[PDB]
């Protein structure tokens, strides 16, 4: 159905299960040559420069958060704060 | 003379009970440790079995020959195998024996560790030689045999030393305490009603002043005296088995030096 | 294992260096932890070692049979009349240092039997290999080389931890895994794909 | 079956002072403990050695081929 | 017993008092009676404690009960979880069993219960009346292959172009 | 090898516990560990 | 002063597994269980014609000895005859936390 | 059941294990064969080429190697064959299977799995030898000895599986079990037992140790800590240095029985800044005990930095108690000699009190007690009796032991063993019982056939005199036995039910877990709690805390809470607050504070509305106790000069925080409303603790400390929440059949048939029973 | 750089409580009759029997790794017997005009009771103690 | 199976060196010493001796996991003192010690009888 970036209601945070399957999934890309939006501060395990993409919040992905009844609300890596 | 000094008590050909004085604990220790792992000795570490027919099999017996101690007095100048050129070992780094066996005898043959015998070139050196103490002169039982079994081998000995297996090592047990008395209170006795009764007095308490309750407590007491005892197997006379223990860990603390060096 | 369902497993050699010892020069060749007792409650393991530590110097092979008239005092007695602590503790020095062993050890013989169930008899490790006909999983044993299990409780945990991926890993591409065909319109495998 | 030469724990000879003790016994008639004394055994570990081990092999012995 | 109450100056304080232990069952009556208080009154059996005074207060017995299984053997559990529990098997109406009899009957897809007990018997009985699966059930999904929308799965992740944009 | 010969089985009322009739006859501690434990007797 | 019979002994309510067991009468009544049931997964000495057997599967110890504690029970098992382990020289304490 | 829901899979391993103080909690010793077994497939990046083209030039059989290249044509090359084997070009895209190497996270387990943690995720550490080695203390999660056991392991493969393992899975993560709200690993025995002597008033250790202990404290910031004694002799207090290893911060405040900031018996425990100031270290400072050490340093330093803690730690302890030698044997078994006959005759006294009621029975002189037999209630007080002696029989023997004695000193530790066992060893046994019936007449009215008819005496029935000491007496045997088999039945009963009923509840609840809205649903979206747990908040960040307000007379009360500005002796005094002569009297600030106390008044009723008991100690989320005793030596906040918080600093501030102590976001009333709720037992902790004469009179905040106590109380609860993707059912269940497993077994039916009873809503319970009050 | 306080005490009692090693000692002084003292000591690097004349002082000098000896030759704040350095943990207010410190040096705990260490006893770690004759 | 080769408890491997010297940032002036295969026998013994130099300010040692045969040893000294020197004499003043009792052992074994 979908949901206004307004009239959001999900929580302002990043959720474990969120961060830890960004962090993969964003390795995953990472260690198949997929581009990276940082500088390597010499870095070289995917899983560890995506670590350091999700701490300069510079990963362009954008986590769908699905509903019981099926609406969904977007939150962006940017935007979702990163306590932990 | 100049520092550590020592006064050999009792004395035999197999024990050299002695006082140490004037030492560190730590080098008390430190020696002890390489009398007992590292003295360079030789044994038999290669059996090639050709015809046996005992109830002890092949392995077994192959343990044992290695166990079987054998001369290693001028052992240092025998090179180690890895060390000699040789392709494999050769009179230059190894001693070799041989050994057969038959069961003529309508009643059980014994096979005694003299019954090796030296194949390889000694080079004139008291070495590789099955040592003997048994009283009629054919020490170390190392296994029997029936009606017609045979037992045809071939050793190879070699040098190596208790870390490499204790079959080399000459040590065999040694005594070691201090302060009988506890003056310095390294320990804090267990008891029922009395430490003093309860737990017996060492021969070694005589040597050194007893207590003298009244006194406070000595804190700037620290560890001079030693009652050891080196005991030994034979590869090596009681002397060396301490001489060269002083020795091979004095080498040590130079390949360190030596090591400091090429750097 | 001693004679007590002491059952236990070697976690470590080491060497008399290394070994603490006893003046006399003696030194163990097992070294069971103390905690091993208190709960176990069985104080005849215990008391073997006493016995055993009398009936070794005398030579006389010592009774433990069930329900006698023998004593704890009374072979203290023995073991005192032999110059060692009549409880069994002795002083012992730590071996890397060769200093004293602030406390005392209970020290002396002790019947122990070697039980079979070894370790390279056990060490099993795979990473796929012979898969079973019927199923295509992964076989079973570690004498075939087979695999090992991820059942039901193994993965009630994997929900639990919420790991969503690694559950369907374990699941699928390190074991079954298979490319069906479908109709869009009866949901059945019935399709024939010619995939040429 | 065959007795140990060396002491496990200890380390000292032992292999040969089987038929030395086995004889203080049948012939020297004498008693354990102090059979061993005679034999230089003084401490358990190297002592508990002889004392135990079972000569099996005089079993094995008496087969055939 | 041992009851704590309300001094009258603040303090809570041991006022003990005399209470009746049954060894029988029949609440619908005994608290009928005149000198006891039908307000504290209490039976181990819930079943009871519900068809009497009401679902709502069976939950809290029928967790009362649970607690006190726990705790007899003084380990300890955050509320929580026996709550969840408790209440698993109380929403639906009255007091749904943990059984092949109870919770493996409800409007759950058929995949799911069919990794329990009845098996076969559920599958035939499900292309019987032509039933339908969401395949939202943490089973289903396992029993596919698939990534369940557990955790690590209660979402969706996604490549917003735009922010991979102004990255550079 | 013994203790296998001197065993006793017992198929399928409180069997499993030790008896005082079982004394003298039967050994006390001598027995499998769960499953079927007290079925299994030694004499 | 009724006394019908008396026991030749009361160690032979024991059974094999049991009668190994040194100072039973000193262990928590489980302990002995178990150890009833370990004395079987260890190994000794079968028979003195192994040597000679052909059975799938057989362990020998190398040095086998006669326990130092014993049980008067044991000379009819046949025990110093057949052992099936070592008196070691143990030692209870803590260590290196291996 | 077997194939779908379960499966046989590839890339696991399994061998014994062994334990292994050198490594770090979060470890695991693979052995080389393994590692060289089991691989990984990685694939092929600029950022590794090099170091992968190394392994793969090394090979499948030296270890740190590979063994199987793979190109994008989708084709095998095994490095074991291959007549390319050492030539090969990697290519960017390729993958190469190669050995799991030091680091590589892998899940690790202990069946029976039963828990989150029967399956935690470990650093890999190729070890020698064959066995998996693991550190101690993750041992009781896994529940396991290495008496011979077995354990599994499993190897990821997506770079995205391992992210699961590491961030998830990963054993420092699952430090703090919320199965339980505390932590759920600790110190065990030589560490625990060590650790308690290496503290002591009485332990003083030497320079050239100390140097060694601090070395081996891998983090040690080469400080050379100054010795506590210099006079003669420069020595260090065991105290002293096991407190290298607790971290700055760290805070710790006890008192056990006899305390009191000077603890004679060195009881309580105190730790400021990370260093111990007092007090004993055992079981319940270091072990997986409520508000333990680990508890905190876990919820306040870092999950990381408390699975390093258990590594320095050991290391230190270990280390020591390796020289300081420790054991035990028969002589700890055996009690003065007095002591002994002291007790002879107590349980002696005891037969004669015994036999006085016997014959006092056997003339029909006994009051039949209301609903028992008139021998049901000869029995209830024999066995009552001998067992009064048994304990007693004990508690002799358990002071006349000496605090050298190893059995007690481990049992202080709390390493191992109980009383109980003191008791049984030494002193006196007990009567040995089935069914709660002493031993039976089985032989015709009569125990055994060494027994004359009808001898109801407690040396037949089955009393156990002698201790194991002593050693029982053929009778004694026998019955001990018959006893203690009832034991090995039942626990082989209550190990195969509990297996169906653990079950069970999972499969019940799997489906069930916390959506995005904050709400507890299962597969079909049936709500089930409206907010998990009643409050929405993860049990992990919980903690007994103390609701003040609660206990305590109305007259205290008035003394600690109320502030009247309008009066010479209910005013704070000046020597507190900055404008304290300035405000005696103002009228308007007499209505915050007067609102302020009608409403802590209002919380306590409700609470004594709620918690009848009057019990004040309830689990909640945000420790705030501790959440200021930072906030103090955080400042220096000196007890002497004033504060400079404005009255409307503090009541108005508590006020704006309560408002941002979100758990439900709603933008409607419906929902809005709900939290209030939620939040609502919260709260009332949290102005108990910030109550203006609190504020000013116990803890003298500033407004630095203030304000950062409440920024911190307003995040570290934002972090207690409950993350929506909790698969909370599972949870839930397991929490519950676990323990249902360690349940090995005032006369009513009670433990596991009873937790079977009620699951299967059964009509017809053993015991139906009733309370009326 | 000085010095914070200075007394001579006598000791009404001495403690061994199962410590083989360590006594606690309570001692009044010999000035104020408001001055009392608790304090753990060490009795076996400096005996000490009931009723004697002990000279307390305090002080923080003569926190960077301490070093071994050398000082053979220099500054030694020492003239004493026994010299601990711990840190003071409370400061209670025994009622009325009365202030008491509670001392700590790793497990030897301490008690000071008086007045007139208004701007004498700091609240630092810092805090030697010492002890003569 | 696993089993390391009994020989690697004293014989170095290919590429590495009885010592290697790493600058401990911790502390000013300091070392950290590895001594490859060698043990306690070595290391005690080196910490003792070192533990005299008045000039040493700090010395310990420590085997890092009984597995393998190998420790640290860290010195510390007085500025203006590098503590490799430290070392050195630490040592000879060990051989020498050991001179003496070569020697002093002989003497009063010359002078035995058995
Ligand atoms: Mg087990
Ligand atoms: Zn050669
Ligand atoms: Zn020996």
């Amino acid at each position: 159905k979908a949901i206004p970036k307004d009239q959001r209601a999900t929580t302002p945070y990043m959720t474990k299960y969120e961060r830890a399957r960004i962090l993969g999934t964003r390795a995953l890309q990472i260690s198949m040559n997929a581009p990276v939006f940082v500088d390597l501060e010499g870095e070289t395990d995917p899983l560890r420069i995506a670590m350091k993409e999700l701490a300069e919040k510079k990963i362009p992905l954008v986590i769908r958060r699905y509903l019981p009844d099926g609406s969904f609300e977007d939150w962006s890596v940017e935007e979702l704060i990163v306590d932990l | 003379e100049e520092g550590p000094q020592v006064k050999i008590r009792e004395a035999s050909k197999d024990n050299v009970d002695f006082i140490l004085s004037n030492v560190d604990l730590a080098m008390a220790n430190s020696l002890r440790r390489v009398m007992i792992a590292e003295i360079p000795t030789l044994a038999i570490d290669s059996v090639e079995v050709e015809t046996n027919t005992t109830v002890l099999a092949d392995e077994f017996i192959a343990h044992r020959l290695g166990l079987i101690p054998l001369q290693s007095m001028d052992i240092e100048q025998l090179e180690y195998s890895r060390d000699c050129f040789c392709e494999d070992h050769c009179d230059k780094c190894s001693v070799v024996l041989t050994l057969q066996a038959f069961g003529e005898s309508e009643s059980t043959t014994n096979v005694y560790s003299k019954d090796l015998v030296i194949v390889s070139n000694l080079m004139g050196r008291n070495i590789g030689h099955p040592i003997i103490q048994d009283k009629e002169g054919n020490g170390v039982l190392i296994c029997k045999l029936r009606k017609g079994q045979e037992l045809k081998l071939t050793c190879v000995a070699k040098k190596g030393i208790a870390k490499e297996h204790a079959k080399w090592g000459p040590a065999a047990a040694i005594e070691f305490e201090y302060d009988p008395w506890n003056k310095l209170k390294h320990t804090d006795y267990w008891y029922e009603q009395d430490s003093a009764k309860e737990w017996p007095q060492s021969k070694n308490c005589e040597y050194e002043d007893p207590p003298n309750e009244g006194d406070p407590f000595d804190y700037k007491a620290q560890a001079d005296t030693f009652y050891m005892n080196v005991e030994s197997v034979g590869s090596i006379p009681v002397d060396q088995v301490v001489v060269r223990g002083i020795d091979t860990l004095q080498k040590k603390v130079a390949s360190i030096l030596l090591a400091l060096t090429q750097m | 294992a001693s004679r007590h369902g002491q059952k236990g497993t070697i976690g470590i050699t080491y060497r008399r260096e290394d070994m603490p010892f006893t003046a006399e020069g003696i030194v163990p060749d097992l070294i069971i932890n103390p905690h091993a007792i208190p709960s176990r409650m069985t104080v005849a393991h215990l008391i073997e070692c006493l016995l055993s530590k009398v009936a070794a110097l005398s030579g006389n092979e010592g009774d433990a049979s069930p329900f006698t008239d023998i004593t704890v005092e009374g072979i203290s007695k023995l073991l005192r009349e032999h110059g060692y602590q009549s409880r069994g503790f002795e002083v012992m020095y730590n071996g890397h240092t060769g200093k004293k062993l602030m406390a005392q050890i209970f020290f002396g013989p002790t019947y122990y039997q070697r039980l079979r169930h070894m370790v390279d008899d056990k060490i099993h490790a795979r990473a796929r290999g012979p898969m079973q006909v019927l199923t295509r999983q992964p076989v079973e044993g570690r004498s075939r080389d087979g695999g090992l299990r991820f059942g039901e409780m193994e993965r009630d945990c994997m929900i639990a931890h919420g790991a969503a991926s690694f559950l369907k890993e374990r699941l699928m591409e390190a074991s079954d895994a298979f490319r069906v065909h479908i109709c869009g319109i009866c949901g059945l495998m019935t399709v024939i794909a010619k995939l040429n | 079956m065959i007795v140990p030469v060396r002491c496990f724990s200890c380390g000292k000879v032992v292999g040969d002072k089987w038929e030395s003790y086995l004889n203080l016994l049948q012939e020297d008639e004498l008693d354990e403990g102090t059979a061993l004394s005679r034999l230089g055994l003084k401490r358990y570990c190297c002592r508990r050695m002889i004392l135990t081990h079972v000569d099996l092999i005089e079993k094995f012995l008496r087969y055939n081929p | 017993y041992d009851r704590k109450v309300p001094s009258p100056t603040g303090e809570y304080v041991k006022e003990p008092e005399w209470v009746l232990e049954t060894d029988g069952v029949n609440l619908s009556e005994v608290m009928t009676v005149p000198g006891i208080d039908p307000t504290r009154i209490y039976t181990n059996s819930f079943i009871d404690i519900m068809e009497v005074l009401g679902i709502e207060a069976g939950r809290a017995a029928l967790y009362k009960e649970v607690y006190n299984v726990i705790a007899s053997d003084g380990s300890y559990v955050n509320y929580r979880h026996m709550a969840l529990l408790v209440d698993v098997m109380t929403t639906q109406g009255g007091l749904t069993s943990v059984t092949r009899h109870g919770f493996n009957r409800s409007n759950t897809g058929a995949l799911m219960r069919c990794s329990f007990e009845e098996t076969v018997e559920i599958l035939f009985e499900a292309g019987a009346s032509a039933e339908l699966d969401d395949c939202r059930g943490v089973s289903e999904n396992v029993i596919l292959g698939q990534m369940a929308p557990i955790g690590t799965g209660a979402f969706d992740v996604m490549i917003d172009e735009e922010s991979l944009v102004k990255y550079m | 090898t013994l203790s296998h010969l001197r065993r006793t089985n017992t198929p399928i009322a409180k069997p499993r516990q030790l008896h005082n009739t079982h004394w003298g006859l039967v050994c006390p501690a001598e027995t499998p560990e769960g499953q079927a434990c007290g079925l299994v007797k030694n004499l | 002063t009724t006394f019908t019979h008396c026991e030749i002994h009361p160690s032979m309510i024991l059974g094999v597994a049991a009668s190994i067991i040194p100072f039973p009468d000193h262990n928590q009544s489980p302990r002995n269980t178990y150890q009833s049931a370990m004395g079987k997964q260890a190994m000794g000495v079968f028979l003195t014609n192994y040597n000679v057997r052909m059975d799938t599967m057989a362990n020998i110890l190398y040095y086998p000895q006669k326990p130092l504690g014993t049980t008067r029970a044991m000379e009819y098992l046949k025990f110093r005859e057949l052992p099936a382990g070592q008196n070691a020289i143990v030692a209870i304490a803590c260590y290196s936390g291996y | 059941r077997g194939n779908l829901m379960g499966k046989r899979v590839d890339f696991s391993a399994r061998t014994v294990i062994s334990g292994d103080p050198n490594l770090e909690l979060d470890q695991v010793g693979v052995p080389k064969s393994i590692a060289k077994t089991l691989t990984y497939p990685e694939v092929v990046t600029p950022y590794n080429i090099d170091r992968l083209t190394q392994l793969v030039r090394n090979g499948p059989n030296e270890h740190p190697g590979a063994k199987y290249v793979i190109r994008d044509s989708g084709d095998r090359i095994d490095l074991r064959y291959s007549k390319r084997a050492g030539d090969i070009q990697l290519q960017y895209g390729w993958k190469v299977e190669r050995h799991i190497m030091d680091n590589d996270p892998v899940l690790f387990n202990r069946q029976p799995s039963l828990h989150k943690m029967s399956m935690m995720a470990h650093r890999v550490k190729v070890i020698p030898y064959s066995t998996f080695r693991l550190n101690l203390s993750v041992t009781s999660p896994y529940n396991a000895d290495f008496d011979g056991d077995e354990m599994n392991l499993h190897v990821p493969q997506s770079e995205e599986t391992r992210a699961e393992l590491s961030q998830l899975c990963a054993v420092p993560l699952q430090i703090v079990s919320p199965q339980s709200n505390k932590p759920c690993m600790g110190i065990v025995q030589d560490t625990l037992c060590g650790i308690r002597k290496l503290t002591l008033r009485d332990t003083f250790i030497e320079l050239d140790q100390v140097l060694n202990m601090l070395y081996w404290v891998p983090d040690w910031d080469g400080v050379i800590p100054t010795p506590a004694i210099i006079k003669p002799k420069p020595l260090w207090s065991g105290k002293q240095i096991l407190s290298v290893a607790i971290p700055n911060g760290i805070h710790l405040q006890r008192f056990d029985e006899g305390t009191t900031l000077l603890s004679p018996k060195d009881n309580g425990m105190l730790i400021i800044d990370g260093q111990i100031i007092f007090g004993v270290v055992e079981k319940k400072t270091v072990g997986s005990s409520n508000g333990g050490l680990i508890h905190v340093v876990t919820r306040e330093k870092g999950p990381q930095v408390c699975a390093k803690l258990f590594g320095n730690i050991q290391k230190v302890v270990n280390f020591w108690l390796l020289h300081n030698g420790f054991s035990t044997g028969i002589g700890d078994t055996i009690a003065d000699g007095p002591t002994m006959r002291e007790i002879t005759e107590t349980i002696a006294e005891a037969k004669k009190k015994v036999l006085d009621v016997t014959k006092e029975a056997q003339a029909n002189l006994l009051t039949a007690k209301h609903g028992m037999t008139l021998r049901e209630s000869f029995e209830d007080n024999v066995v009552r009796f001998l067992n009064e002696a048994r304990d007693k029989a004990g508690r002799l023997a358990e002071v006349n032991l000496k605090d050298l004695n190893n059995v007690k000193q481990m049992v202080m530790a709390g390493s191992k063993g109980s009383f109980i066992n003191i008791a049984q060893m030494s002193a006196c046994v007990g009567q040995q019982s089935v069914e709660g019936k002493r031993i039976a007449f089985g032989f015709v009215d009569r125990t055994l056939p060494h027994f004359s008819k009808d001898d109801y005496s407690p040396e037949s029935k089955g009393f156990v005199e002698n201790s194991y000491l002593r050693g029982l007496t053929p009778q004694e045997f026998f019955f001990h036995a018959m006893g203690g088999r009832e034991g090995l039945i039942d626990t082989a009963v209550k190990t195969a039910e509990t297996g169906y009923i653990q079950r069970r509840l999972v499969k019940a609840l799997e489906d069930i877990m916390v959506h995005y809205d904050n709400t507890t649903r299962n597969s079909l979206g049936n709500v089930i709690q409206f907010i998990y747990g009643e409050d929405g908040m993860d049990a992990a960040h919980i903690e007994k805390q103390s609701l003040d307000t609660i206990g305590g007379s109305d007259a205290a009360f008035e003394k600690r809470y109320r502030v009247d500005l309008l009066n010479t002796d209910h005013t704070l005094d000046p020597s507190l607050l900055e404008s304290g002569s300035e405000i005696l009297g103002d009228l308007k600030l007499q209505v915050l504070l007067d609102e302020e106390y009608k409403q802590l008044v209002k919380d306590r009723k409700f609470l004594r509305e709620v918690f009848v008991d009057g019990e004040a100690n309830w689990p909640l989320p945000v420790n705030i106790r501790r959440i200021i005793q930072n906030a103090q030596q955080t400042f220096h906040i000196d007890h002497t000069k004033p504060s400079d918080l404005t009255i409307k600093d503090i009541v108005l501030g508590v006020k704006d925080l309560q408002e941002n102590l979100l758990v439900l976001r709603g933008k409607n009333e419906i929902i809005q409303n709900a939290q209030r709720d939620a939040v609502t037992l919260f709260c009332c902790l949290l102005r108990s603790r910030l109550a203006t004469r609190r504020v000013l009179q116990e803890y003298r905040l500033t407004k630095q400390a203030f304000d950062w106590v409440l920024s911190n109380i307003e995040a570290q609860f934002l972090r207690s929440v409950v993350h929506p993707g909790e698969m909370v059912g599972v949870l839930a269940a397991q929490s519950i059949g676990e323990p249902a497993t360690q349940m090995t077994l005032k006369k009513v039916t009670s433990g596991v048939p009873r937790l079977k009873e009620i699951l299967n809503v059964a009509k017809n319970m053993k015991t139906p029973s009733l309370t009326v009050y | 750089s000085n010095t914070l306080f200075d007394d001579i005490f006598q000791v009404s009692e001495v403690d061994p409580g199962r410590y083989n090693k360590v006594c606690r000692i309570e001692a009044a002084s010999t000035t104020q009759d408001q001055c009392k003292l608790t304090l753990d000591i060490n009795v076996e690097l400096f005996p000490v029997a009931a009723q004697d004349s002990l000279t307390v002082t305090i002080a923080s000098s003569l926190t960077r790794s301490w070093r071994p000896p050398q000082a053979g030759d220099r500054s030694l704040a020492d003239d004493y017997d026994y010299v601990m350095y711990g840190t003071a943990y409370k400061f209670e207010e025994v009622s009325k005009d009365l202030i008491a410190v509670y001392y700590s040096f790793g497990g030897l705990l301490m008690r000071l009771e008086g007045n007139y260490r208004n701007l004498n006893n700091l609240k630092q770690e810092n805090a030697y103690l010492l002890i003569r004759r | 199976m696993n089993a390391p080769d009994r020989f690697e408890l004293f014989l170095l491997g290919e590429g590495e060196s009885k010592l290697k010297i790493d600058p401990d940032t911790k502390a000013p002036n300091a070392v950290v010493i590895t001594f490859e295969k060698e043990d306690h026998t070595l290391g005690n013994l080196i910490r003792a001796e070192l533990l005299n130099d008045r000039k040493v300010l700090f010395a310990a040692y420590k085997v890092e996991h009984p597995f393998f045969a190998r420790f640290k040893l860290r010195i510390q000294t007085t500025e203006g003192y590098d503590p490799k020197d430290a070392l050195k004499n630490a040592c000879n003043s060990i051989i020498n010690k050991l001179g003496a009792l070569k020697t002093n052992f002989e003497t009063e074994w010359n002078l035995q009888t058995l």
